[PDB]
């Protein structure tokens, strides 16, 4: 009655013939070596990534669903800055998974491939699609775990993906449903389920006025829809007074440009101008499911930006919260403007590190793409270790530059302190990053302008087309390291 | 922000 | 008779006023403390890369230019990557000659300022004007060292600041004047007056052709300008079979998109499309001037892109000189084409590193703008070689990704081995990279694409507005480097 | 139908007009002996006053021809054709009035006409169709140059329409 | 190359 996903690796030059894992091998021998024969029977080797489907192979697995591994032992790639198996292992598993829905099949037993964790990640972020508000749906499939041996692996993979899911969730529904209120409703109730050890403050316009986010209330004066700032509290750690880590993600809940208009030509997507706030506030979910023994604060100012009679003209000056003031020439260069307030308000916890993370700039699309979210940060401590935790999640970062050059051209600014678009086209994303440096005196921040990300074709294999969520598993696997130290 |  | 420039430090906060460099300090004893006496009654103390024109106080000396050299101490910044002493130096001396040479001073001696290499580069780069075609010119400026004390390092930074200032007079020469032709002629007469240990080989589009480049020719062929494949040999190690270093360099010498052509705004930039081509080779002959124990091998395949009745055509497929076939879907992605087949070319040598240089993609300036020039390499010992050789010079690099997944994009291709432009807009740079890289199996090749750096408005203090250069210094402190491991 | 794709898939500095004329003539002629084939020159454009054609094809170094292709299907040889006539421009630039580089590739398929008529003419001698059929296709490409088309010239048709 |  149920579906089952098999791995086999690739044929070694040593080795007769490719290898099964161990479920692989165990399911053969069940079967008196059918799925061996069947297999050979079949044609070509299975390759990394490939699937076969095989029918009435037992009378408890119907579909039996065989996919390459590529190479057992492969390992880091020191080319690609990740651990290739496990790269191997998600995409195998996604298509596997894949195959089994299309058959119409409510639940899938995985093998764990030597690696559960990857395994689970594959599944569960393969199987994901957005399709509550959709008449004709797939069959809603139950993955689980093949045998009892790998279960906190497997668990914590399950984890992982479904912190990711959580904000690919938040990013692609429509930005009349997923309102700064609704945003703020939800990640509330997934933090609350996680741990009682949190407070959520869904920080109503009257408290941003308090604080004099002006900057930020500029922004979100030229919508009817109501701003919040969301602060969001995690006390993992066993020392109430320990300083946290502090995360901060731009929630621009659908950005039309405003006075400075986008072009009509896919603008949908900008309902996920909401992914920092997405990724950072969805890694903190996920670190209380996690039980890390470490203090976090989130903070995401949540609003829209639309053109009205009331919203910002190009040419406006604003004060941020530390008392800058802001040249809005561009009003689509918004989520700098709302970050500003954010990262000044970060800065009141003490924290031990500030992470912020922002669907910010066309520039970063055109500068690396989906290939990795880019990292500006001003400590190269902070740097490896977001390095190191994407290797293992596969979920690539790659450093870009913070340096004086790019900050000479946002504070040459003809009527305030810094203005909010460069003086020139070049470097688009470093410029952002050189504007948000002017927010922080902390010695360890990093912005992570994931504007690249927002989106799968297909490029990751394991991720069907839509809002990808990323990197919010590289975020839940540095705090899990950091908590470890 | 766009480029430009 | 000459002007003279003098630095000073920024005051320290044991120090009771700000301290002269050595040469200011025994320049003030000589007019019995007059310097130091009028500097005070000027006003505010001099911060790095100011200056302040003092006249009269000596016979020898009418016009004196103080120039702030900010802390005398600085080192390494490690939050800009490089020594930033270096850079204060540079900027301040190039100031101080800009005002001598203002005031129509043919002579001037410049303080080594502690780091006589820094200073002659700030005055050699800084007094650089392309002027050959103008009527009306600044007076030509003779700078020399003040004392005769640090004259090694005096002379290489006039080498290293020659080598670059070639590579701009390459540049920025008019594309009607500098030709295929004129282009390898002059880099020959340089080269040759560098060393005799030298061949260069100005080949004609026969010996293209027998050498089966049709990628290249492909390009070439749009205009009536002859091409040319520059071949240029440098003998420095004492064993003749010393297996070379390998540059090579993209010399589109005028770039109109061809049939796929640009817009009118600033086309006229595209006659430094010779870039790649003008940095390696000038890099070359300042090694050859530096006496380097190295064989170096230069290449660069230089023609114009231009439409006509005979031009490349969109979709059109040629074959490359390794036999993969390349789909032109965009004929101003030409670049890339003629650096096919000389990266092939670059494999007959049995190099030990390959490095090529393109001003390639307008992705790039999107990505880093001037800031640095990116690095796609293969080999992490190659990339932190030139890291390292980058902060010394200041003309800083900084590494983007080599990754299948822009593979991928170029490799999806309808008619071809290989796509001449990406499926996406996403990432410009890394899938030109990564087409590059299809012709490449070395292990220690990098590819630099130096489109962001092609030019200077302000952003680098000590070159003036237009073409810049870069990285030359870099690419010639990485071989002298080399050659003594 | 594949024959056609063929003729309009590959890229234009191969299918150029005197090749797609060559590869159309071998196909017509291993479907039937009953079959003529003229590759006209441009010096048979001329004689022919195809002033219109030939002012589209002198913009490109690459020489025009005028496929006509005969099959002699009919049993009485003084039947009437059926004629056809396909566009055969052999790449697309748009010329002086140039085209976008966005997806220009496609316009190698800009003799989709002659592909798809001169294809369907091969598989009606395939078929052994009892019926005479004319093709004619003018192949030339559309480029830019020192010598191409400019807008507002005037040129004079065969029929001595400008 | 232009980006596009
Ligand atoms: C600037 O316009 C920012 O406010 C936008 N949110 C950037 C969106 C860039 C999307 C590129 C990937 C599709
Ligand atoms: C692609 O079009 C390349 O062939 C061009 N040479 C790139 C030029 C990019 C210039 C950007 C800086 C002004
Ligand atoms: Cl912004
Ligand atoms: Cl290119
Ligand atoms: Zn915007
Ligand atoms: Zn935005
Ligand atoms: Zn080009
Ligand atoms: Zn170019």
């Amino acid at each position: 009655t149920k579906g089952l996903v098999l791995g086999i690796y690739s044929k070694e030059k040593e080795e007769d013939e490719p290898q099964f894992t161990s479920a692989g091998e165990n399911f053969n021998k069940l079967v008196s070596g059918k799925l061996r024969e069947i297999l050979n029977i079949s044609g070509p080797p299975l390759k990394a990534g490939k699937t076969r489907t095989f029918y009435g192979l037992h009378e408890d697995f119907p579909s039996v669903v065989v996919v390459g591994l590529g190479k057992k032992t492969a390992g880091i790639d020191e080319q690609e800055n990740w651990h290739e198996g496990k790269e191997n292992i998600r995409a195998a598993v996604a298509a596997g998974c894949r195959q089994i829905q299309d058959l119409e099949i409510p639940s899938v037993e995985v093998d764990p491939c030597g690696d559960a964790q990857a395994a689970a990640e594959g599944a569960v972020l393969g199987l994901y699609e957005y399709d509550d508000l959709k008449q004709k749906r797939k069959v809603v499939v139950s993955a689980k775990l093949h045998g009892s041996e790998d279960q906190e692996a497997w668990q914590r993979g399950v984890l992982f993906a479904s912190g990711q899911n959580l904000a690919r969730r938040l990013m692609e529904t429509p930005a009349n449903e997923m309102t700064p209120t609704k945003f703020a409703e939800i990640v509330e109730e997934n933090l609350k389920s996680a741990s009682i050890k949190t407070d959520v403050f869904i920080r109503p316009k009257s408290w941003i006025e308090e604080q004099e986010m002006g900057s930020f209330l500029s922004v979100a004066k030229g919508s009817e829809e109501p701003p919040v700032f969301l602060e969001i509290h995690y006390k993992g750690s066993p020392n109430a007074s320990e300083p946290p880590l502090v995360f901060v993600g731009k929630g621009i809940t659908f950005d039309s440009g405003g006075i400075s208009i986008k072009a009509a030509a896919n603008m949908d997507l900008m309902r996920a101008d909401m992914g920092g706030a997405a990724t950072i506030c969805s890694a903190i979910v996920s670190a209380a499911k996690l039980d890390l023994p470490i203090n976090i604060v989130g903070l995401a100012p949540l609003c829209e930006n639309m053109p009205s009679g009331k919203a910002n003209k190009p040419g406006d000056v604003v004060r941020a919260r530390n008392g800058k003031t802001i040249q809005v020439d561009n009003t689509d260069a918004e989520g700098r403007l709302i970050l500003a307030d954010a990262l000044c308000y970060a800065h009141t916890f003490n924290p031990k590190v500030i992470i912020n993370a922002a669907t910010l700039t066309g520039a970063m699309d055109i500068a690396l793409g989906s290939g990795a979210t880019g990292v500006f940060t001003n400590s190269s401590w902070l740097w490896n270790k977001l390095f190191e935790a994407s290797i293992e999640t596969g979920d690539r970062v790659w450093r870009m530059p913070l340096f004086e050059h790019y900050t000479r051209q946002v504070i040459d600014c003809q009527l305030a302190d810094v203005n909010n678009i460069g003086k020139y086209r070049s470097a688009g994303a470093c410029t952002a990053a050189a504007f948000l440096k002017e927010f922080v005196t902390h010695p360890k921040w990093a912005h992570l302008d994931i504007a690249g990300v927002m989106t799968n074709k297909d490029e990751v294999p394991y991720l069907r087309k839509g809002m990808a969520g990323r990197p919010t598993r590289t975020l839940i696997e540095f705090l899990f390291r950091f908590s470890q130290e | 922000a766009l480029y430009y």
